[PDB]
């Protein structure tokens, strides 16, 4: 899972002046549970994101 | 009034403490079980 | 002839058949092809585990889609290997050993296998010599070890990547050695930062970079530690002088390990991780090391999960390591930086034979001061600073003003405040927190110890406020 | 079951019965014991999904 | 021969082999034989899960006590269908549409398939119109949508059901539309009980009850809404008047599938519930709702289990929904009814341009008071309210008036205390709680808010207490 959110994620980006120097912003969203930032999906997103 | 005050907050900190202790033995069960849950599906999935 | 054949394809795992007597060593580098177009390469596999009946399970480098079970699989005879010597500074490499700072570069260099076994018993010695940085909170509580290793405890997102920004500025500029930086799965947009600010430092030059990150499959985000080991091995054990490693979260190491275990057939240990997690973890930190007249000062960052130091990945990281800085998300809600928490921090050389009689006090006084703080903290959330002693109202006031003034504004940290860092010698952080323990600037309000550099930056913030130290 | 099909049998016959059952945490236990000596994956507290 | 044979028989799941080239598709009705006079029965089985080998996997809707292995089993070549139009109405029906009032009933009309599949997303539509019922707290904080999908979430014995018959009684007897009830998994007792409240209400001329009740195999238990959902269908897209939709535990469906998904074999996911936990509720849900012109109010009662609201089951039923009604167990046990948890529960149409400017500023000053009220409460259960300043003491008094006055006297709570409804309007409400808000009866007793209607109640009471509005 956190394979399948990191790559998914990391296709977000800042492309060279070379590559012509497009933008992909990302805004992921996730829902936590009884305000537990501290579960497994939150937590493996937390640490993909800027 | 202070002597009576503070011993009715002593008395709500002990039953406090009580109904805490016991969610907190609560959750630690719970915590043991779904570990065990977990190692068991994996254990069970590889089998 | 000696070829291979795909036999299943379960994700980053790949199961490969050969003939009688041709069965590759584990470890070994498989070759396979993706001819589709789209997503036409050349497949590394790393052998795992031997299954019986000729059968091999290996773990993909690359990801294995357009993967067709029956293409043929070359074995290489040998591991992973990478290159290794002076030119390698300057570049950056991919977990293979490929440049992609200028692709083909390095293909005629000397390749070394990945994997290695650590130095033996009879060659280690310990290391006890301070390594200085110019950080309160480091060079007083956690005070660095020369050839020692170093490591960033912290969850997702309190300073990690920034204080080990703030190292490579401060340790390695001015260095006279190697560095070697390994990005072990982590963000591309760091790394491409990292790149472009080693460079116009001047400083690349020096520098080995090494990246897998996170959008790699987990044979990459295994194999580029070792990579970057093995480059660092080579800069102590053949030119022998001063390396300086960096591992950025080495815990990706870890959890890659744990994303394939399963699919090798392993039955999962308690909390999720691989059942060998701590011998993998050992067989890694191990070669981490200096030997005896061998210096290689290592700096990593580990990633605490879900910001529980009880998870077993960072709790048998813990006992690896010489120095241990410890990055809480309650210092970082309040706003200190960098986000340490002093009563969680450790060093092994922070010792009256090693940093002196008065470093010793007045960083067991702090420590003290602290500690009591946060026994406070609860009665004065519930009943308020008014019910506490005198002295407890006098301890209160210190040790907000000491857990203010060990924040720092630090050099790599300016891209978020605009405010320029600062370098504090370790004896002006003695004799100021020597002062603040005693109590000499009881009278400067709280703010004005936050976010400044030594005595000096006190004085002028805090006339600023119109106060005087 | 064996009390309430007992207690059924008297009850279609037009008369009033009242059943007790000493313990259902305890017949609860046994469900539970069986359905995990039966290899069926357990739930909230180990006990079984029925 | 084309017919089948029984295989396996797993508690109520049941393994049938057929010839080659006869296998039945998914969802297709079959028919097996019990011949024990004791428990003779023919057997409904719904096709699951294609196993190959020409066995196919089916879930029983009765209970197979009594099914030997090797009997026949005919395939109808069809799926579950339910009797649909205008004479469904005023009778009961099973998951498979026998009517229990009148045996034979309905056997000639149209029928339709339980299987569905929801409507094109070009056909959808928001709907933003509130549906005023006259409850203080539901009309204020989660005002309902005509023709949008309201739950009820709670614990064991917090008041689902007697919330469900209120709103049967405020919505469905002034109601010129049809109304359709399913109940799933619920009390039969319950069903008899609403059954002949509804005969005597003389509304049940327009109400269609589908019953699949807890002493029913986990097939009936997954089926029943699906069948009672088909009518409310019917009764939609066919005539295209004002359908209500009563769902009394939608958890039991969730509940009955996750017994199949064990029997069946699947892998478990979290907690112990099916992998295709939020597959099923959103397959179900979808089909629960409004087109364009053609309007479903619908009306769910949702268990949470062991008061988790964490709960996979719970937590994947809240995304369906347009207004939601959380029932808490600390607001049942001080009294109040309904025990509605204003800070839990939510509404979309709780927005200036729906409801209004002053409706929407009474319902966020009313739970800005509640919230500030529940931050306080460690210090009030420990000190109590008189260590608090001047602001949060008035603060608490006015919020302890706002949670007492947001109970209400409804009409289904008659039988259990004797008093009568009360019905109050949603203008009414608004400057009631405003008045509260601003603090216009901060000398009135916390009484004399507790269970009354409007504000000519609260001053009756009041008076009879001692005070003066
Ligand atoms: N010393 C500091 N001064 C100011 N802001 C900081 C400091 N350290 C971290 N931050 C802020 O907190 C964030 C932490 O990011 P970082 O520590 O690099 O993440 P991680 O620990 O996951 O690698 C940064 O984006 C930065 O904005
Ligand atoms: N408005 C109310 N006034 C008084 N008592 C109520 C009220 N609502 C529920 N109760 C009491 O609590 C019980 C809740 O029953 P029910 O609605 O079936 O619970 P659940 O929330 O589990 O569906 C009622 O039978 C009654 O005893
Ligand atoms: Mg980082
Ligand atoms: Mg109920």
């Amino acid at each position: 899972v956190f394979y399948l959110h990191s790559r998914l994620l990391e296709r977000c980006a800042k492309l060279s002046d070379d590559l012509g120097g497009g933008s992909l912003t990302g805004l992921p969203i996730i829902e936590t549970k009884a305000n537990d930032i501290s579960a497994y999906i939150p937590t493996n997103v937390i640490s993909i994101t800027d | 009034s202070r002597q009576r005050a503070m011993k009715s907050a002593t008395d709500n900190a002990d039953d406090l403490i009580k109904a805490l202790t016991l969610m907190a033995n609560r959750e630690r069960q719970a915590q043991i079980t779904q570990e065990i849950s977990e190692i068991v599906g994996g254990a069970n999935a590889l089998a | 002839d000696t070829s291979g054949r795909v036999v299943r394809v379960t994700g980053p795992v790949v199961d490969v058949e050969f003939p009688r007597g041709s069965i590759p060593e584990l470890f070994n580098a498989l070759h396979a092809e993706i001819t589709f177009e789209s997503l036409a390469k050349t497949l590394t596999l790393e052998v795992a585990q031997h299954l019986g009946d000729n059968l091999v399970r290996t773990i993909s480098l690359q990801p294995t889609d357009g993967l067709v079970r029956g293409v043929e699989v070359i074995d290489t005879g040998r591991s992973i290997s990478v290159p290794v010597g002076e030119g390698v500074k300057g570049h950056v490499f991919n977990a293979l050993g490929d440049c992609l700072d200028e692709p083909g570069y390095g293909e005629k260099f000397e390749h070394w296998s990945i994997h290695r076994k650590p130095p033996a018993f009879e060659e280690l010695e310990p290391r006890t010599e301070m390594l200085e940085t110019g950080l309160k909170v480091v060079d007083l509580l956690t005070p660095y070890v020369r050839g020692g290793k170093i490591a960033l405890f912290g969850g997702a997102g309190v300073g990690k990547t920034v204080l080990i920004q703030e190292m490579i500025n401060r340790i390695a500029r001015n260095f006279g050695g190697t560095s070697v930086f390994a990005g072990v799965g982590e963000r591309t947009r760091e790394g491409n930062d990292l790149w472009v600010e080693l460079a116009e430092a001047n400083v690349l030059k020096d520098t080995a970079l090494v990246f897998g990150q996170m959008d790699e499959p987990p044979g990459t985000r295994m194999r580029v530690a070792l990579s970057a080991l093995t480059m660092a091995e080579w800069f102590r054990d053949e030119q022998g002088q001063d390396v300086l490693l960096f591992i950025d979260n080495i815990f990706r190491f870890t959890q890659a390990g744990s994303e394939v275990s399963t699919l090798l057939g392993r039955m999962p240990s308690a909390v999720g991780y691989q059942p060998t997690l701590a011998d993998e973890m050992g067989e890694l930190q191990e070669r981490i090391t200096s030997t005896r007249g061998r210096s290689i000062t290592s700096m990593q960052a580990v990633y605490v999960p879900a910001d529980d130091y009880t998870d077993p990945a960072p709790a048998t990281t813990f006992a690896h390591l010489d120095a241990t800085t410890e990055l809480s998300r309650a210092v970082f809600s309040k706003g200190i930086f960098p986000a340490v928490d002093p009563l969680a921090s450790s060093s092994t050389i922070l010792d009256p034979s090693v940093v002196g009689d008065e470093h010793y006090r007045v960083a067991q006084e702090v420590i003290r001061i602290l500690q009591r703080y946060k026994d406070l903290q609860d009665i004065i959330a519930i009943l308020g600073i008014d019910e506490l002693s005198e002295e407890d109202k006098q301890l209160v006031n210190r040790a907000r003003r000491i857990e203010r003034f060990l924040s720092q504004n630090m050099m790599a940290a300016e891209q978020f405040t605009g405010q320029p860092g600062s370098t504090v010698p370790v004896k002006e952080t003695i004799e100021a927190f020597d002062r603040l323990c005693k109590g000499d600037f009881d009278h400067v309000p709280e703010q004005a110890f936050f976010l400044i550099g030594g005595l000096d930056d006190l004085a002028k913030k805090a006339e600023s406020l119109g106060a005087k130290l | 079951y064996t009390g309430s099909a007992i207690a059924q049998h008297w009850m279609y016959e037009g008369k009033h019965v009242l059943i007790i059952f000493d313990d259902l945490t305890k017949q609860a236990e046994a469900y539970r014991a069986i359905s995990l000596l039966l290899r069926r994956p357990p739930g909230r507290e180990a006990y079984p999904g029925d």
